[PDB]
């Protein structure tokens, strides 16, 4: 009934699809032996899988799934697999399973497609550890609609649910063991992976950029505004289509090649109007048949614009190219991915939100600065500078094309080869759901029954501490300035005691070797002995430091794998009732500390929970193995690096696949890296199927204890400056034993950083789980115990300089704001600062961008503060002279303030926005991204802070500006970056208008 | 005699290569 | 259409002088490139008359009003440019990888003569500061 | 310091041209007089090229966003004193220079193959008294000399003469023309028949002896094989250096093979064996040459592996998919090395031929052959 409507849409999509080159291929019958090794004999067609979709087929329709393949020769076909949807009902009284069976048999007179008896593991159930399984009624349906009828039958009961959001395509891809990006021969027996083909085929790739009209100071609205140009690229060749009703001259053919690597020969299509550009666009697309189309925010701007003008021009986008809005309003086809780069930008690029514009991503990833043009000048230029507009357009298109190809393409395409989703879905689903689905894959393959999703609304609040952060010191520390160390000699004594085993451990556990083949064991050990004894004698010392950062490698996953931690291991009112407790020794159950934090008002209560060392291991083996596969790729990577250098430089020697391979394995190991660290965050996600607040507590407390041991050692042998969650910045004495290198007997060398190994040795002495068990023989349920610990600190440095800020408040630092400098003197990270925050004074940005690099000049503290005093005095001159010593043009640019409203108009951001709303209409401020251009005015005097911003761009500036306000805000910044660390280090105020407050002098010794 | 100055371009962009006609020159 | 390249004058001057070594050729020529827009008056004849000799910023030279619009001080590779009373630019002398050529298209007669070759350039890539 | 002056108005005639080292060296050669030339086919549409005596560059203008001021030295007529303002790091002026030009773009030069504009040049089929026929048509363009032709063509002098030799350019009865393929090769065959009739040294041919050999026993008025015709055949099928000719025997035989294809096996696909027999017998007696189909690879096609039929590459479409479509209609199965010279001119990027195909058409191999199967 409703089947047949899905069949009508399916048949329309089929017509579109066949029009685009995916005819249904049905491989030949083969009654013979399904074998994967003689794959080439079996009748069928070999293909690289690039897409797959659920479908409905007529004899009401039958549900199944279409898989889309690319052949080895650049061609295409589609083929379809059918599969029955099903879900299970669990019963609480086994004795009446037959009664439940009979009940539903009657209750589900016609909705049901089939049923069958299976057994699954229940981790809450007594004697599950001896192999007792849970018995279920599997309820199957012809399609999701029937599933939905069952859920509606069940909803009043729940008022008085299982497998309800598992995507159909995911269930088939998993059960059939299918992944996009892999190679298959499609045969009657099913899909046979061709393990001989690993290298991807080459999809059809489209990149495009549009240029549109818009009204002054408002946003484009697709009901009335028009497209003025459409530029595009197909596999690195550019095209530009022009609407000569608006663009006032014919663009001629030209070349734009911004780097030799990136040739761009552009062909021009001067079309008379909008509908013609659309039809040429659709027509060219049909000509070339792309399977990826990429955009940046095309889902919210480009595409609806296309839809509304198409409707306005009587065009049917689905009929033209098979795109239509989905339930989210996004435009999707079966055959062609919509790669809106912005989602990847926001989720995966690892950039602050202040840098999520196309410009900053271009700069970061492609490394040069394309031409930029104000839209307000773009419309006049249609008449006045059409060539300039065209130069801008192609710069846009080149950046977007190569941006996708160099970063998004390897990453997304490589990740798709292990996750059973198309690229689009991997872009859009939550990372929590991503984690959930991977674990579901792993669970299904191990016959593990899925937990239902948690659904209760958030303990109304749950904002517990996840990681521990402390700001310990602020100031500049530099390798050419000497520092005082007060060494605790008893730390050195402990270290000397640990030294034979710590260094032996370093060789054999940290380095996976054997002392037997090491040449210089005793030499190294004497050298260290001498350095520690020297430090022990002269333990109050003043000399040049080594500025180090030490950071544990993959802290929480390693905590998980070492302790075999997962949510299902939490007792949950019972353990040892059915499986034997005594023979491990702690009665089987291992108690571990966590720090619980509730919000109900906040209170911490220490709690402890028991982790059975024998529970079924399903989460952790996947993570360990995944860690090993990444390590595998690091190895493979290195082998490829050797291949990448052995060979000749004649790039046309059929090794551009090898460089792609190199890139590929790089991509694969980092894709595995991101998947690895997301396994921790899943356990705190809302609606998690594997919810454990306890697990989060255990992770934070364990990491806090390891890192507190490390800070307490460095604090006894050097000076830690700042600690955030997993990193420690410290200074060590130059006489402190540092890096050495053991030589192996084969001549190979093993790297040794002695501070990292001394800490890792202590972590392994104190935090090893000696109770780690593992099924050695599952039939008899005998566990074997051993010692596991894969937690290792690594060290970076020593560095050229380090600068840490302080708060304006007493005894308080500022977290998630710091400056760090590389050995070469360059800036490594800027976190948290006003530069990153939305809405900041450009003058302040220009200030900070000037000041940071100037702290590396000079040999002393006073000279550096004098040089920064001088740049401050330049800035004091611009603001104290109210800009008079300055040309009139440079002034207006610097003072503008722009602010986003986090809500709707219905703060300083609010008042400017409100006034823009009132003046240009509430529609201006009903939406986000309103350009609020404002200054904080001197006037009205005596008015409150929320009234202080009145928009003035909307309207003498030197008397309107609250110059004292802007110099005070910059002063605040000057305080945080320059004067207050100077103040806490006892240097008298090099920027005198910001005075040392009393608290910091008192705070410090003086 | 005091209103002569330079409006600074923040960076450098090099435009698209273009064909040349005789009329582009003449 | 078609026309030969005239390079005789440049060649004769070139042969008697050494190859270009520094930023200025033995014939005394130079180029200039600025990362920015030169904000100039819309008129020129009128402002040269209010120019005083002490200032000498808008001089009159051979009946043509030349403006002394700034100063360039060349120190080795380093160069600094002060413009007017309110602008200061810090820069460098860079040697051209490809010696460019300036020439002269006599549009009147459609004749082309090679004028000169340049091997160095004086660039100012940083935002101007006041001369103080 | 240097005192900086600016003219109020720059001459836009001064423009910047990229001078590569080779261009500079050529430029710094006082020996050359008119060896460098700006050239263009027309004034409003065609590209303008830069040609040396033997090389050609295509011009590309490239705009930049900076202010570039060209200056040169001037002697200020009257002493002027500078306002010293808050100028630090600023010394006494020791030169005055004035900016006389302001250029906004650079002209990039890329080496390219010069080509002839063969717009108004007619085809000659061997008609007697052709001067009358050139006035029977309305061809306003007159080509007295090749230099005039070359001057209004986008190519270098040497490139022009080479192409002229390549296309078999001539002049008949005082009117420049291009011989039809049929009449050119027929005149060639008769010429070679005279060449074997007069026992000339094929490695040291000159114009006079050969012209005399052709027109020995025929009246000059009815002898179209003039000396200019002789010079054309020598410049087409032989190589000069006085300057004497030596025959490119495998090349001539290849031409002859193409001609044979056009006369006898164009409308029908003969098996290769019989056509080679007749072909072999078609030569003037005792001509030393053997044969292989690879010598005519790119000039014929094979419906099956053992048959041949003529195809002209010129007749193939410019667009790859169209060209492949008609190529596959002509021959279901192509050899990769056989199909490359028919598409070589479309092979602009120079890469692997299979990747070039994979944008439009797709490949499918067999044992020794690698074929392409468009859908
Ligand atoms: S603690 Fe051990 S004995 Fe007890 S239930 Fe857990 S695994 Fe079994």
């Amino acid at each position: 009934a409703l089947s047949a409507q899905q069949l009508l849409n399916a048949s329309k999509i089929d017509d579109i699809d066949s029009m685009m080159g995916f005819e249904r291929y049905v491989p030949p019958q083969y009654n013979g032996r399904f074998d994967a090794k003689d794959i080439d004999q079996i009748p069928g067609r070999v293909g690289w899988l690039t897409n797959m979709h659920a479908t409905l087929v007529s004899q009401q329709g039958i549900s199944g799934v279409d898989f889309y393949f690319l052949d080895e020769e650049g061609g295409s076909f589609k083929s379809t697999v059918v599969y029955d949807p099903y879900f299970f009902i669990a019963c609480n009284d086994e004795s009446r399973v037959n009664d439940v069976e009979e009940l539903v048999k009657k209750y589900l007179e016609s909705c049901l497609k089939s049923l069958q008896i299976i057994r699954k593991e229940d981790l809450t159930m007594d004697n599950h550890l001896l192999g007792l399984q849970k018995t279920l009624i599997k309820l199957s349906f012809v399609n999701s609609n029937q599933l939905f009828e069952a859920r509606k039958l069940l909803r009043p009961i729940l008022q008085d649910i299982r497998e309800y959001d598992v995507p159909y395509h995911v269930r088939v891809s998993i059960d059939k063991d299918i992944r996009v990006g892999k190679w298959y021969k499609v045969t009657q027996q099913g899909f046979i992976e061709d393990t001989r083909k690993i290298a991807f085929a080459d999809p059809v790739v489209m990149a495009f950029a549009i240029a549109t009209t818009k009204p002054p100071l408002k946003f484009p609205d697709s009901a009335v505004d028009q497209i003025m140009m459409i530029s595009y690229m197909i596999d690195g060749e550019g095209f530009l289509i022009t609407n000569r009703e608006i663009i006032s001259e014919d663009i001629e053919d030209f070349e734009y090649t911004p780097k030799p690597e990136y040739p761009g020969f552009f062909t021009i299509f001067n079309e008379n109007d909008e509908v013609a550009l659309l039809q040429r666009f659709f027509e060219h697309i049909r000509d070339v048949r792309p399977t990826v189309i990429s955009t940046f925010n095309g889902d919210f701007f480009d595409w609806p614009f296309i839809h509304n003008r198409s409707k306005i021009h009587g065009l049917d986008m689905f009929d033209e190219i098979g795109f239509a809005p989905d339930a989210e309003g996004e435009y999707k086809s079966s055959y062609c991915s919509h790669m809106d780069c912005f989602r990847w930008v926001k989720r995966d690029s690892y950039l602050p939100q202040g840098s999520q514009g196309l410009k900053a991503v271009t700069q970061s990833k492609l490394g040069y600065n394309p031409i930029e043009l104000d839209p307000e000048l773009m419309t006049p230029y249609a008449f006045e500078k059409p060539q300039h507009l065209s130069e801008y357009s192609v710069s846009d298109a080149v950046a977007t094309y190569y941006l996708y190809m160099k970063y998004v393409h390897p990453f997304i395409f490589s990740l798709c080869t292990i996750i059973p989703l198309n690229p689009d879905e991997t872009l859009r689903k939550g990372t929590g759901t991503l984690c959930e689905m991977l674990l579901m894959v792993q669970a299904y393959q191990h016959n593990i029954l899925l937990p239902n999703k948690h659904t209760d609304p958030i303990l109304e609040s749950e904002t517990y501490v996840g990681g521990h952060v402390e700001s310990l010191e602020a100031g500049v520390f530099r390798s050419d300035l000497k520092n005082e160390f007060k060494i605790d000699p008893s730390a050195i004594d402990e270290l000397l005691q640990e030294l034979p085993e710590a260094l032996k451990f370093s060789v054999e556990v940290e380095n996976k070797s054997s002392v037997d083949k090491v040449t210089n064991f005793e030499e190294i050990k004497n050298q260290i002995t001498q350095k520690l004894l020297e430090l022990k004698e002269n333990n109050i010392r003043n000399e040049l430091p080594l500025i180090y950062h030490v950071d544990v490698a993959s802290m929480y996953p390693n905590i998980m794998t070492t302790n075999r931690l997962q949510p299902d291991s939490i007792k949950a009112e019972r353990d040892c009732a059915s499986c034997d407790f005594n023979r491990p020794g702690k009665t089987c159950a291992r108690k571990l500390k966590w720090a619980w934090r509730g919000e109900f008002v906040s209170e911490i209560v220490e709690r402890e929970a028991i982790v059975c060392q024998r529970e079924n291991p399903f989460y952790v083996d996947t993570v360990k193995s995944f860690r090993d596969r990444r390590y595998e790729f690091k190895g493979l990577a290195k082998t490829w690096k050797g291949n990448l250098s052995k060979i000749d430089p004649s790039d046309k020697h059929a090794r551009d696949e090898a460089k792609k391979m190199i890139v590929l394995y790089d991509s694969l190991q980092l894709a595995h890296k991101v998947i690895l660290n997301s396994f921790y965050g899943y356990v705190m996600r809302k609606g998690s199927r594997w919810y454990s607040m306890e697990m989060a507590g255990i992770t934070c407390l364990t990491g806090a204890t390891i890192i507190q041991m490390a800070r307490a050692l460095v604090e006894r042998v050097g000076r830690p400056l700042e600690l955030d969650t997993d990193g420690i910045w410290c200074i060590l004495p130059k006489s402190f034993p540092e890096t050495y290198f053991f030589t192996l007997e084969n001549g190979k060398k093993l790297y040794l950083s002695y501070p990292c190994s001394m800490l890792n040795y202590r972590v392994h002495q104190k935090f090893t789980n000696h109770q780690y068990q593992e099924l050695k023989d599952p039939l008899n349920y005998i566990y074997e115990t051993h010692s596991e610990n894969t937690i290792f600190f690594e060290v970076d440095g020593p560095y050229k300089a380090m600068i840490l800020p302080s708060s304006k408040e007493e005894g308080k630092g500022i977290k998630k704001r710091y400056a760090v400098f590389n050995e070469d003197g360059s800036l490594a990270e800027l976190k948290g600062f006003e530069l990153k925050r939305r809405g900041e004074l450009q003058l302040i940005k220009n200030f900070q961008s000037d000041i940071f690099k100037v702290f590396l000049e000079g040999d002393t503290l006073e000279g550096c503060y004098s040089a920064v005093a001088s740049v401050c005095n330049r800035w004091l001159d611009v603001l104290d002279s109210h800009g008079l010593m300055l040309e009139d043009e440079d002034l207006v640019s610097l003072i503008c303030e722009n602010r986003s409203m986090s809500k709707t108009l219905k703060s300083t951001s609010i008042t400017t926005a409100r006034r823009l709303g009132d003046f240009l209409g509430e529609d201006m401020v009903k939406d986000k991204g309103l350009q609020c251009k404002y200054i904080i005015s001197s006037k009205p005097f005596n008015a409150p802070v929320t009234e202080r911003a009145i928009p003035v761009a909307i309207f003498d500036i030197r008397t309107i500006i609250d110059w004292g306000y802007y110099r005070e805000r910059l002063g605040s910044a000057i305080q945080k970056i320059i004067t207050i660390p100077a103040a806490l280090q006892g240097v008298s105020n090099p920027v005198p208008r910001v005075e040392h407050p009393d608290w910091l002098k008192r705070k410090i010794a003086t | 005699t005091v209103k002569i100055w330079v409006k600074y371009n923040e960076g450098f962009s090099n435009a698209v290569r273009k064909n040349v006609t005789w009329n582009n020159l003449w | 259409p078609s026309v030969d390249i005239d390079a005789s004058q440049w060649q004769k001057l070139t042969q008697s002088r050494e190859k270009q070594t520094t930023v200025i050729t033995p014939l005394g020529m130079m180029m200039l490139e600025i990362q920015g827009e030169l904000e100039l008056p819309k008129d020129f004849a009128s402002l040269a008359r209010r120019d005083s000799p002490n200032e000498g910023r808008f001089s009159e030279q051979d009946g043509e009003t030349l403006i002394r619009f700034g100063s360039l001080q060349i120190d080795g590779e380093r160069a600094t440019l002060f413009v007017g009373k309110k602008q200061r630019l810090l820069g460098k002398v860079t040697k051209l990888d490809v010696p460019m050529g300036i020439m002269h298209f006599n549009s009147k007669d459609n004749k082309v003569e090679l004028v000169d070759v340049m091997k160095y350039k004086v660039i100012f890539k940083d935002r101007p500061l006041p001369i103080m | 310091s240097i005192n900086l002056h600016s003219a109020p108005e720059y001459d836009p005639s001064y423009k910047l041209i990229q001078l590569t080292p080779e261009l500079l060296d050529i430029i710094q050669d006082p020996v050359q007089n008119h060896q460098l030339r700006f050239k263009s086919l027309d004034k409003d549409k065609s590209e303008v090229v830069l040609c040396s005596h033997d090389k050609t560059w295509v011009l590309k203008q490239r705009k930049h966003s900076n202010t570039v001021l060209l200056m040169r030295e001037f002697v200020p007529e009257q002493p002027i004193t500078f306002d010293e303002t808050l100028l630090f790091g600023l010394s006494k002026p020791y030169m005055d220079v004035v900016g006389f030009a302001k250029t906004e773009s650079e002209f990039e030069t890329r080496e390219t193959h010069g080509e002839l504009n063969l717009n108004s040049v007619p085809i000659y089929n061997g008609e007697l008294d052709f001067s009358d026929k050139i006035m029977k048509r309305s061809s306003t363009k007159v080509i007295g000399t090749l230099e005039e032709l070359l001057e209004n063509s986008p190519c270098s002098a040497l490139e022009g003469i080479s192409k002229w030799h390549k296309i078999g350019g001539s002049v008949k009865d005082g009117v420049l023309c291009i011989l039809s393929q049929d009449f050119l090769f027929k005149a060639l065959h008769v010429l070679l028949m005279s060449a074997m009739a007069e026992s000339l040294d094929l490695q040291h041919l000159n114009v006079e002896d050969t012209h005399h050999a052709v027109g020995k026993d025929i009246e000059d008025e009815f002898n179209p094989y003039t000396r200019e015709i002789i010079e054309t055949v020598l410049n087409k099928f032989a190589v000069q250096e006085n300057n004497t000719w030596r025959l490119r025997i495998p090349f001539i035989a290849q031409w002859y093979g193409i001609q044979a294809l056009r006369k006898y096996v164009s409308g029908i696909s003969m098996p290769i064996d019989e056509f080679l027999i007749k072909w072999k017998s078609l030569f003037p007696p005792f001509f030393p040459c053997d044969i292989d189909i690879d010598m005519l690879r790119g000039y014929h096609f094979k419906p099956t592996d053992k048959t041949v039929q003529y195809i002209a590459k010129s007749t193939l479409p410019m667009d790859p998919k169209e060209r492949f479509k008609v190529l596959f209609r002509l021959q279901s199965q192509w050899d990769l090395e056989d199909i490359k010279p028919l598409i070589e001119e479309l092979n602009s990027r120079g890469m692997k031929i299979d990747s070039f195909i994979m944008k439009y058409a797709r490949r499918k191999r067999l044992g020794k052959k690698t074929v392409v199967t468009s859908r």
